[PDB]
């Protein structure tokens, strides 16, 4: 219950559409596949923000708090 | 793996729009293995 944390992930997962670097992306996609928990389906990776604890909004955080090629 | 979990079942309340969610294409990152 704190809309200042979902209006903080508002920002990645807006973002998110904007970024295409087949290295952060696909870097990222193996970080939610250790929590088990999202779901597979066509050609897209489906998972929720709210339904992870926020322990790893800041790990997944990770690859936005640092940018530039890594 | 093969089980470990972290939720399941909750109030009833949420809803299926409004609810932080993301899509990553894979169509875009595709490289010869």
């Amino acid at each position: 219950m704190d809309k200042a944390y979902l209006d903080e992930l508002v920002e990645l997962h807006r973002r998110l559409m904007t970024l295409r670097e087949r290295h952060i992306l696909q870097q990222i996609v193996n970080l939610i596949e250790e929590t088990g928990h999202f779901h597979i389906t066509n050609t897209t990776f489906d998972f929720d923000l709210c339904s992870l604890d926020k322990t790893t909004v800041r790990k997944l955080q990770s690859y936005l708090e640092t940018s530039g090629t890594s | 793996t093969t089980n470990s979990s972290s939720n399941h079942l909750e109030d009833p309340h949420y809803s299926e729009l409004t609810n932080l969610k993301v899509c990553i294409e894979l169509t875009g990152l595709h490289p010869k293995k």
